[PDB]
């Protein structure tokens, strides 16, 4: 199992499991959710300078690999290396987060980096519809609230950003109190904690970041109708459960019940999902996936989907929502059992991956909120505990007759009004 | 009624030499009395097809048996609408009166039976 | 009949059955494809449906991947239920029903999809055209089915008879108890299986250099080159690829992708220059070929090209090595060139 | 396309009395339906006309 | 502005306006196709409809046909109505309106049709490849529009300007009073046309040999070869063609087509072997190439090969000849090969 | 496909009173239509009931 | 009434200095009183499209103009259903109220008129 965490002057957390490489990186407890409408896309802008060609060559010669990640709740800068070169990493991490906090931001590099993410983001809004719709789902579900800020940042606030903004953010967020350095792969705990404690100092210690206003959900919808697109992508959700919630898993199990489906992959159509009977007769969609996005303040439970059957979208939604109704009144026992097995399975492949850069992002995010990583074995214990009765209570609070967030793009003329869809959140009774 | 059911009962009879020697004759006579062979039709052409199972079957049927069946059916309608019977030599000779669609039907039936069972399988911890 | 393992205190295990039946050894154009798509369908003792309903309740999934050299039958599951997934993979190899309707209703469709997707990505239309012209008829076999030459149900079956044999497949347990796997395999239908001859040759097969092919295409235009490697000269081409796929190269921004495909009898190196307008493609390729001809390296890629090749290597095979720290010098002899897209405003091999 | 086919009203007629696909082999027993239709008319008409004198 | 003619005591007359705007001179991939399909649309003074309606009442029709080198505007009518067709044809070259909608509602459709029809006959895909690999960008240009590179409504108008000029065109009235044709060609809008430089070079446009392309196509498999000629060598390649399509050649039944495409500066000799199964296609070309490698002739074809080139002469052009009752021996140097169809079951250039 | 849509009788009811696409901006003058429908019913129902007593 | 006829009569009033001065002022006034401008619509949007000529024109109307028209109309309904007008700075301005669809119509009518003539041309020998 493992997972060990110790303080010092800063807080360190590691997880070693003798495999191939080993990665070390600094994960900051602030991210997209800590930005503003006008400075939005600043973190995604740091991510690209840290991954700049200038800095990439410096670590490439030294035999390292750089990996950055920008999320809502957090931010991460990770360096991969061989098991032995575990010290080569820290000397680069520190070089770029202390020495080169004056370099890099030098023009000719910033302008190059900015022109590149400005295109990178313009490509995303023109092509990656599924993820764009999801981004807009957050945008409307949590509108005028922290969580509503898109990770890559807007295309406008991006071209208004100058070095100063980058610096201001770093000075306000990249701090000792709001940070966690992590190490996964095969590097031992005592090896890191000491190598870090070698070079003392603090660098803005005792400084706390500017707080804000708790994120909130709002029943709303955003429809980006584009008739020139060949499909209709849509995502829909309700207020979910935040990480470190009594129902963190109960909610995650409910999503696994309806799961994911790809109409073109033979095995997918054979799944044990009652909904798949209703959707395959007239092929209501090409694919769909259910999720249970959790964050520090709130979350989103619902599903995403793409469809070519533009004249029958109303049924896609109808059947899909009639199934969600079941979780409050008729979810069977074997539906819950199947979910557990498949939850455990997909949950395991998530934690137990052959890439430490994944493991890092998972260790950091957790210890950066609850201050400790929940062992995979401990999870299974909770998952197997969950009863049919549990799923129904959760559904009664979260799902039954509750507001919803809708977002769509492409040929969505057939997606009926908010009130029509909202109505399906329940069923008639005597 | 299912063919899985018909084929169950039927075979049991067809196996025990007591029921066999007693029924097969009645059955052969019942069939020659039915008169369908006289319209150039095989029994399987008579199976009502307005259901998922039969529809599944007919599609799975090899091209040639299908076109043939097509002809037989049309021929039957033309003859019936003329109120005659086909010239005696064109009658389906009992040896031709084969259950050609049947295997497909039974396959489809049991396939459905399973799907049905696996949809309601209980769990025991 | 090889059998490996690893074992760890993990919760997730993953059985694998690498069978040398990739496009490499396909008797007709696409049989490898169809057979792969045919796996996990009905077997005389298990319906495609039950396999799935069961494994879902058991916690575990099945997958079938097609390589240019393999037909991998991976199965991700919970560590303990090991015996099931062994018999499972067995039943598929020894008794897959191969019913005529499963072909028309499931295999053909899915295979058609795989090809429909691949047909729109000009780099995989370039990379396919490459193997076609370099290795000609060996690995030169098209990866996917497109029905240019008909493949009947029998063919998919005759071919399944050839490839699914003891002396042609290797069981590869990952995160499995060595003792128990070997134990379970030998009481499964993997031992009852016919043991025909292995279809792997240890020798380098025909290279053919200086070959060119142009493909008219609507969408993104792509210019690309391929280079066959030697059973040893490959270790350097791995750093060549990584050098160009890093900030160390003064031209890693002029290419879309750069890699070296490794095989037990050689390998192929490919570099692609993909872009919207034919001009940028023309510039960036005309440059790479002229810029590399005037060779370079010095190995700053070493110690890095052996980091990217450290994570990638987790699948029971860590050869190469040694030749690095050793060989560190490159130029550019002869190569193969395929231009896809706006062929008219894209260069030929004449210039470059 | 023909008028009887395109018109809102006439088309209902066309698809029930004119182009309606019948099995070539239906016999005279299938004629009972139209007869019941006629009875309804006769009954209805003769009736309304008598109502004009009934108490 | 060359004005030819003939005249005769007949009733039908056919007025043709040859303009060197064929696929060779094409500025963008297919503009020639589009401009040809654009001809006879709306003019600033006569809608397409009125031109037809009116012409019908007179007893005449129009047609715009695309060559690999010309864009011929033929107009068959009833002799006495000569003037109408002159001013009519003129009117087209000078003032076609090129409305944005005529392109979308008429031209592009008609073009995509033309291409899809062609796209299904492999002898024509083999022939398109033949020209493409022999004469790269000159005659190697795609004959029809396939949108590989976008051609705007402007590009058509530009190429229309380059091509529709006095120096670049030749009027040719078959069965027409020459005296009246010139009088009418003058005083018409033809003369008021610009006089941009003609686009014909007498020099041989590069050749390229030993080139081969392989195209995967579903259906009929076809193997073919093309050999570029000179301004004088084309004399023998013409007879070779008729010889290979006559009862005089033992192997005439082993090929489908054999012909020589003449030009004012060269030519391409094409030989196509089309069948069904790749086995009979291979055998039939492996022999054709084998036996022609063992040069043979004696030319018993002469005085027949000039009987076939006698009926095929009425389109106001008659070069060669003379080298008939002259050269009578043929070997087989180098050529270009294309294999369309069942690719993995057809010979390469290596063999043959 | 939903039932209200698939049934021979409910699909009619469905495409006329449930799924029928209306212009978002129609005002209350568009309410006169249904009012007339109601009127026809009031007249018919009241009439038949009164008819049981009329001579 | 045809636009061919409207423009025939309109241009004539416009082209004469006497009639021009006496009508146009009344015209601009009549237009302000109509009020479609306060609902964010150009008069051409108001033209009824349920007829072939208008369909032909709208089909022929370039993208930019179509998507905009689409917005204008959707916007108008939304405003109309709320029983408000748009904020004055959103009102379609005088030099914006341009007859964009008009030429496509005039051309479509022209084409139609001709076809009709050519479909009935009498011949005289
Ligand atoms: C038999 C069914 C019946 C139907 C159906 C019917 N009515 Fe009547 N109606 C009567 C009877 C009975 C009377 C006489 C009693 C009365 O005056 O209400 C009557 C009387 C009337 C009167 C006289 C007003 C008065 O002094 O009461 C009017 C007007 C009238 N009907 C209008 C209508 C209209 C309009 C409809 C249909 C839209 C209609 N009726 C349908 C039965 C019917
Ligand atoms: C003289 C004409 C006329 C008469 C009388 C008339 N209608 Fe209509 N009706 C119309 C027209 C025209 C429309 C379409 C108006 C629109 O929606 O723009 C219409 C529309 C309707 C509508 C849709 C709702 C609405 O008001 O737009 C209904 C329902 C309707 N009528 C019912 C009836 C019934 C029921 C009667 C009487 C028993 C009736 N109509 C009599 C002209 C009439």
């Amino acid at each position: 199992a493992e997972v060990t965490q110790l303080s010092n002057g800063i807080v360190v957390a590691t997880e070693h499991n003798p495999a191939h490489t080993a990665s070390v990186g600094v994960v900051f407890g602030s991210g997209a959710a800590n930005e503003n409408p006008y400075n939005n896309g600043v973190s995604n802008l740091w991510k690209n300078i840290f991954l700049s060609k200038e800095n990439s060559a410096v670590a490439a010669k030294e035999g390292l690999a750089l990996s950055s990640n920008i999320s809502r709740d957090f931010q991460s800068y990770i360096v991969s290396s061989l098991p032995g070169s575990t010290d080569k990493s820290l000397d680069f991490l520190n070089q770029s987060f202390i020495q080169q906090k004056a370099n890099l931001l030098s023009s000719s590099n910033f302008e190059a980096t900015k022109k590149s993410v400005l295109k990178q983001v313009q490509d995303f809004e023109d092509n990656d519809h599924p993820n764009r719709v999801l981004e807009h789902l957050h945008s409307t579900a949590f509108q005028n609230t922290p969580l509503s800020l898109p990770t890559r940042g807007t295309l406008e606030s991006l071209e208004n950003l100058v070095v100063a903004d980058l610096e201001s953010f770093a000075n306000n967020h990249f701090l000792n109190s709001n940070a966690v350095v992590v190490g996964t792969g095969n590097i031992k705990h005592e090896d890191l904690v000491n190598s870090i404690e070698s070079k003392n100092l603090s660098l803005q210690t005792g400084t706390k970041p500017v707080l804000k206003k708790k994120a909130a959900f709002l029943g709303s919808e955003v429809r980006l109708r584009d008739d020139t697109l060949p499909k209709a992508w849509i995502s829909l959700a309700v207020e979910g459960e935040p990480v470190n919630s009594p129902n963190y898993f109960v909610a995650k199990l409910a999503a696994q019940i309806f799961g994911s489906y790809n109409a073109f992959e033979p095995a997918s159509r054979l799944q044990g999902i009652k909904l798949l009977d209703n959707i395959q007769e007239y092929q209501l969609c090409d694919n769909f996936n259910h999720f249970s996005l959790s964050y520090k303040d709130s979350g989103l439970w619902g599903f995403s989907t793409a469809t070519r059957n533009v004249t029958m979208i109303d049924d896609l939604i109808h059947f899909t929502l009639k199934q969600w109704n079941r979780l409050t009144i008729s979810v069977t026992d074997t539906e819950v059992e199947r979910a557990k097995s498949l939850l455990k399975l997909q949950l395991g492949q998530l934690y137990e991956s052959g890439n430490p850069v994944n493991d890092a992002n998972l260790l950091g995010a957790e210890v950066l909120i609850k201050g400790s990583k929940l062992s995979l074995g401990e999870a299974f214990k909770k998952i197997d505990a969950i009863t049919v009765k549990d799923v129904k209570a959760w559904a009664g609070k979260r799902l039954w007759d509750q507001d919803i967030a809708i977002a769509g793009t492409g040929q969505i003329e057939g997606l009926l009004d908010y009130m029509r869809i909202r109505s399906d959140m329940s069923m008639m009774r005597w | 009624q299912s063919f899985t059911s018909i084929a169950r009962i039927g075979d049991y009879i067809l196996k025990s030499p007591v029921l066999s020697k007693l029924c097969v004759p009645v059955a052969n006579q019942f069939i020659n009395l039915a008169g369908y062979k006289k319209l150039g039709l095989k029994f399987d052409d008579l199976i009502a097809e307005e259901n998922p199972i039969m529809q599944t079957a007919l599609r799975r049927l090899p091209e040639d048996e299908s076109y043939a069946r097509a002809y037989r059916i049309i021929r039957a309608h033309q003859t019936e609408l003329t109120h005659h019977l086909l010239p005696r030599n064109e009658w389906i000779k009992a040896q031709e009166d084969v259950p050609y669609l049947l295997p497909y039907i039974l396959e489809a039936e049991a396939a459905a039976k399973e799907k049905d069972e696996l949809d309601n399988i209980e769990v025991s911890k | 009949l090889t059998v490996s393992a690893r074992d760890a205190p993990t919760k997730i295990s993953t059985l694998a059955v690498k069978v040398h039946g990739g496009s490499r050894y396909a008797t007709k154009d696409g049989v490898a494809h169809l057979l792969n798509r045919f796996n996990f369908q009905n077997t005389n003792t298990r319906s495609a449906l039950k396999l799935v309903r069961e494994s879902e309740l058991l916690g575990g999934t099945f997958k079938s991947t097609l390589d240019r050299e393999y037909i991998t039958l991976k199965a991700t599951f919970l560590k303990d239920d090991l015996p099931y997934y062994v018999n499972a993979l067995a039943d598929v190899l020894y008794k897959t029903a191969f019913k005529p309707h499963e072909l028309t209703e499931s295999v053909l469709p899915a295979a058609r999809y795989d090809y429909a997707v691949a047909e729109q990505c000009p780099v995989k239309s370039a990379e396919d055209q490459l193997y076609a012209i370099t290795f000609r008829k060996g690995l030169g076999n098209p990866l996917l089915y497109d029905g240019v030459e008909r493949v009947s149900l029998q063919d998919i079956k005759d071919f399944a008879d050839k490839v699914y044999t003891k002396e042609n497949l290797e069981v590869s347990g990952e995160n499995v108890v060595e003792a128990d796997l070997k134990r379970f395999v030998d009481e499964s239908l993997l031992s009852t299986l016919p043991a025909g001859k292995s279809l792997v040759s240890k020798s380098e097969p025909k290279f053919f250099l200086g070959e060119e092919n142009r493909v008219r295409f609507i969408g993104d235009s792509v210019a690309a080159i391929g280079i066959p490697v030697n059973k040893a000269s490959l270790a350097q081409y791995e750093v060549l690829a990584n050098y160009l796929t890093s900030a160390l190269s003064e031209l890693s921004g002029l290419i879309s992708s750069a890699k070296l495909d490794k095989f037990t009898d050689g390998g192929l190196f490919t570099l692609f220059v993909r872009d919207q307008d034919s001009a940028v493609v023309s510039s960036n390729i005309k440059k790479i070929v002229a810029d590399l001809k005037k060779g370079k390296d010095l190995s700053p890629a070493i110690n890095y090209t052996k980091l990217k090749n450290a994570v990638q290597n987790e699948s029971v095979s860590s050869p190469i090595e040694l030749n690095f720290d050793a060989v560190k010098d490159f130029k550019l002899g002869k190569f193969n060139y395929v231009a896809v897209g706006d062929v008219s405003n894209l260069p030929y091999l004449d210039e470059l | 396309m023909a008028f009887r086919k395109s018109n809102v009203y006439l088309s209902l007629v066309n698809s029930y009395i004119i182009d309606s696909p019948q099995p070539s082999s239906i016999n005279y027993w299938w004629n009972m339906g139209s007869l019941l239709g006629l009875c309804l008319v006769i009954q209805i008409v003769t009736g309304i006309f008598m109502a004009m004198h009934y108490s």
